[PDB]
């Protein structure tokens, strides 16, 4: 038989048969619905769009994303989507195919066993097994040692994991994310004169996002140089016409990965949580760990990125460490090609959660050591 | 003189369609390399950004 | 049995059966008086003339129309047109045929309950339902999505649907009609000579309207080109005698739709409405809506109408975009078409608003659902 | 010398000298323009009427209003109208005396530098300030601490202060005002026969709307009473007669604050995003801020706002938190006894930005630390 | 009816001109851009070459 390999993740569903080198189904996790009434009879319009769809009919549809910051907060929704990636995107009857979810860690168990419940009994796939989003990464890497970064749209977290002895102790999570990203450049286009205020329109506001913005190497010299000159402007052409210049908020956005005060929060950037991270560790895996650097997710796809995160570790670390990160061009699916490795392995066939076990043994079978 | 001018409409009409089309041919192919061009420019525009990049690092 | 498709419309009512292509009965909606004596005795001379008779006698009655815009003024009158429409001119008995009606949008409620409460009671229509203009265009012409710009003789209106969606917000209406632009005419003829005052010329001139005139791609131009050559001057025969030239007064009486001003009105041309209404919906559907502009209408049937708001749009629209304007050759009747079309769907025979439920929920039961 | 202190707003000027308990200038903000010909020679008539003189000629001129949502879309009109405050309501000669003004948050940056070299180039001032509306209003209240609602005639807005430490990642703005509000009333009117298109009319239905309107504590009963009885009829007089009557619409109208829905908007009410306001905080702090809640701005005067949007805040929020609204009588003015306030500090005189700071540094000294 | 023919076909004619002259002004802007988008790409691509080699060295 075959196994499917789902990553809901967040903002982004992609999913695909074990062994494969690449998923099959990539899709947006939104649901829309319709804010009108209509006036034309006889089209029997359906009461809700999911998926790719509602992409094309973003302007007379509500969408909301059934993941706020990786946890699951509207289950119909969660459960639309499943439904509509087995049965349309993959056309395959999950009856006679185990599953591969992935989660972020320090999730709430309820969560997870929620989902267990779901898929035993609504979809009653034979068997099931939930991994974490790092460890995954890890393998599609073809490493053993290191440090993860997994940055997506919900959720960041660092798992450092030293030859395939995770140190939950050290692991370290922290919300900001994509999503936050594109509420940042919706609020700070503003003083251009541009408003972006309905959901739809969120997403162009991510596609600008996505095409432009850039990671800078030098704060205060890049601002320097955008007050002085204007070479770094750019223009985007919008769905309707009126071409729209941006400029010192090219790189504005994504600086608040390093500078998380600028959207009020606390916490410390993304390259100090690293560094906190890797000497939260012992002291005879600390070479390793900063030579092991791992990059993950989509919100880690931005140019430059790589070397800003390496300049900022080598200066908080010490001098005579060699301090190396590793940018696969595939970050954003490195996830799922973990999975499918993890998926393909022979060893792992007796890891997977029986139907007759969940039933005999209730719901907990995920959180007991039967992990 | 109004069949005159019948004639004189009709074979006007053609003549001009058949420029008509010609030019919307012509529109179509270069709208076509307009995109091709467009792709190309911003190919070598961030190619030469990612590269310019790794020169100064 | 079969359904029943009137068009009260403003200046001319067409009435037929559903599934036909096109209206059987089509005359002006005008109810006349005779103002004089009358001094032979015998011939019994009728106190009313209704409809297409009126004309016939045109010259020794005083013609009214019971609707000024849209919104019928003279109940008994309206009463004696359908009367005349249903027996003598369709012949047949309403007590076995559903009626659709159709009406303009933005209207006083009384007066859709009094059109149903008339339907219900004088005449006994087993089942009855209320359409809008802007949707039945649309359906007759083979559209799903697009603004469609209704113009008759007695108001025009710009109505946006999407994917069978209408937006209620940007639904625009302006009084500007046929009427206002007879009325105009009569205004500037009078400088040339000629002097029509009497409502029976009311119509020699509406004749003139419609056979003489013709929209300008360019005001300016034209007018300078009218000043010296007089190769646009036209002759037209009066129903006596005494043929009329008219030289530069054919091109500036519909120049009030783009240039309302003439004529006193404070508001903007149709082209600049329609331009305004696109904006006014969600940025994600202004293209299509761009791309599949709809005409309907009487008014809309002046030669080189369709270029002239081509241009104006194409001004006023973003350079990047595809204005298209659909002008099929049956405007006029694209209403009544769209009727037909929607009472011979199949599923409309369940929207029908039955005379039990009139008479169980009163005459406001118009508006539930069942718009 | 003593500090000038004028409320541009939106619709409405405010203006007085610092260190009065009210205005003494205050006059709608539209500029005239005859539309009409004009036969008598000799009148001298003026191209251009500005404040309150165009409202006793609305017959004859069109309105413009130079801003359309706190921007300013129109400098000539906005300098008129300044130059008639300066000369005209006020009689002082700018030249001697420092100018406060205020604007609304997220304002675009261009906005704010051409009004600040405007003011420096045009009248010469000696020095000049620019304040958000928010803070004043809270200056206004004799508080320190709480989330204050300013919903003026072209934008709404909630901003949080604790302690006089403003948090900018919570500020709300939805551009839903005063404007909107009239315009959905010409809209609803409709529905009896009234019908108000041109712009004159537009000061009518306002008039109409500030005598009669109110918000409704429930909207489900109300409209069942309505409907059933006829004790909420009321009658206006309109300038010339033909009394009209208004129904439910006289609290349907100010229901769109709470049901955005009605006019198309995606947001939520007020009552919805002062909430999400609150929460967006920190949680030490939510306590007071729900204790210390703020109105200002002429929209929040509807008899029943203050009843209505304290049920539905105390609906959102936890049962164990007590919720208080202050509504001072002087809601309207409320930000300019704030402005008058700051202006009569004597610290505040260290902040004024003086001529020469700006020849020397350029329009970009308003955006740095004198802000 | 010939007439009228005449009218319309003559008005037809009038605006495939407009349009005609609409492609002019169409041609001269991408024919333009096309220019700039090849030098630019082009002026890329030899300074990609040189960085390359500054790269590598
Ligand atoms: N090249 C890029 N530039 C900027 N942002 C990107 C890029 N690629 C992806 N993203 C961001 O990453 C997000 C998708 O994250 P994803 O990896 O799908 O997270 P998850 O796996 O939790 O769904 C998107 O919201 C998008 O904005
Ligand atoms: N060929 C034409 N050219 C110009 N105007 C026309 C033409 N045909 C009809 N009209 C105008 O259209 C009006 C009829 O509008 P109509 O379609 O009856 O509106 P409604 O559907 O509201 O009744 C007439 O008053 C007439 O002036
Ligand atoms: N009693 C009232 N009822 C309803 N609306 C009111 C009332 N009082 C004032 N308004 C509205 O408030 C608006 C004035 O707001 P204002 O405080 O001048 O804002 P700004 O200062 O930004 O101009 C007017 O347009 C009016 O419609
Ligand atoms: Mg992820
Ligand atoms: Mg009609
Ligand atoms: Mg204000």
């Amino acid at each position: 038989t075959t196994a499917l390999v789902c990553d809901n993740g967040s903002g982004l569903v992609k999913a695909g048969f074990a062994g494969d080198d690449a998923p099959r189904a990539v899709f947006p996790s939104i649901v829309g619905r319709p804010r009108h009434q209509g006036v034309m009879v006889g089209m029997g319009q359906k009461d809700s769009y999911v998926g790719d769809e509602a992409q094309s009919k973003r302007g007379i549809l509500t969408l909301k994303y059934p993941i706020e910051h990786g946890i699951i907060t509207n289950w119909d929704d969660m459960e639309k989507i499943w439904h509509h990636t087995f049965y349309n995107e993959l056309r395959v009857a999950p009856e006679e195919h185990p599953t591969l979810l992935t989660e972020a860690p320090l999730n709430p168990k309820a969560n997870r066993e929620k989902m267990t419940q779901i898929m035993f009994e609504t979809f009653n796939v034979p068997a099931m097994y939930v991994a974490i989003q790092a460890v995954l990464s890890l393998y599609a890497s073809g490493r053993t040692t290191g440090i993860v970064l997994d940055s997506g749209d919900g959720v960041t977290h660092n798992v450092p994991i030293y030859e395939g002895y995770a140190l939950p102790h050290a692991i370290m999570r922290l919300d900001l994310a994509g999503r936050d990203l594109t509420d940042y450049l919706m609020k700070i286009l503003t003083e251009r004169g541009y408003s972006f205020v309905t959901t739809a329109e969120r997403e162009i506001v991510r596609d600008i996002k996505e095409k432009l913005c850039y990671v800078a190497l030098d704060f205060e010299n890049e601002m320097a140089t955008a007050a002085s000159s204007s070479s770094l402007e750019k223009s985007y052409e919008l769905p309707d016409g009126q071409v729209i210049t941006i400029g010192n908020e090219r790189f504005r956005c994504p600086e608040t990965l390093f500078q998380p005060s600028f959207i009020g929060m606390e916490s410390a950037g993304i390259h100090e949580t690293t560094y906190n991270s890797i000497m939260k560790c012992d002291i005879d895996i600390r070479k390793d760990l900063y030579a092991n650097n791992v990059l993950s997710g989509g919100t880690t796809m931005y140019p430059g990125i790589a070397d800003r995160m390496q300049k900022e570790i080598t200066a908080l670390a010490p001098s005579t460490m060699k301090i190396k990160i590793i940018a696969p061009p595939e970050r954003k699916y490195s996830v799922w090609i973990g999975g499918s490795i993890l998926a393909s392995l022979s060893t792992f066939q007796q890891m997977w959660i029986s139907k007759q076990e969940y039933d005999e043994a209730g719901p907990s079978i995920v959180h007991r050591k039967c992990f | 003189e109004a069949e005159k001018a019948a004639d004189e409409s009709e074979r006007g009409m053609k003549v001009i369609e058949s420029r008509a089309q010609k030019d919307e041919e012509k529109m179509e192919i270069q709208e076509i390399q307009l995109k091709e061009a467009k792709h190309i420019a911003e190919d070598a525009d961030r190619k030469y950004e990612e590269v310019a990049r790794k020169l100064v690092i």
